[PDB]
């Protein structure tokens, strides 16, 4: 049920992102608990420093390392995952 | 190695 | 009208944030436009790299440079402004 | 010079 709106990252890192959000939703309800679970996994997997937003209604303007940004919908939420710093 | 991007709800 | 939820940022840099976000709302309707306007003033006034999330419902888990984070309400809108990278 | 923080709606 993932729908990838915008991205700048390897199709293989996008999948990973989604699998990680999927896992995040199987075990968290609260938007900031979901975000942190994902953020910390990507730090682990792909080194720091990542940022993740989990929300039903937001927008944003961020800067990210080239090839390391994704924004998508999963479930009833929108996920923004990107690396910067 | 940077990009500025906006996201809409 | 401003309600600061959380912050790690000089009281005057905070006022600056809120002034900026007030300007942003006088000028922009939709989240992505507001955010990009706030973010750009801060890269300009306080150096890159900053990131801003504007919306009515989101959670987040981010990493920010020490002393450069603000999360606040400016009506039914929640603004997150932090610096990383 | 860094911190990790969560925000809640």
């Amino acid at each position: 049920k993932a729908v990838i709106k915008n991205a700048d990252m390897s199709e293989e890192m996008q999948q990973d992102a989604v699998d990680c959000a999927t896992q995040a939703l199987e075990k968290y309800n609260i938007e900031p608990d979901i975000a942190a679970y994902i953020k910390k996994e990507f730090d682990k997997k792909y080194n720091p420093t990542w940022h993740c937003i989990v929300g039903r209604n937001f927008g944003s303007y961020v800067t990210h390392e080239t090839r390391h940004f994704i924004y998508f919908y999963l479930g009833q939420v929108a996920i923004l995952l990107f690396k910067s710093g | 190695p940077t990009r500025d991007v906006a996201t809409s709800p």
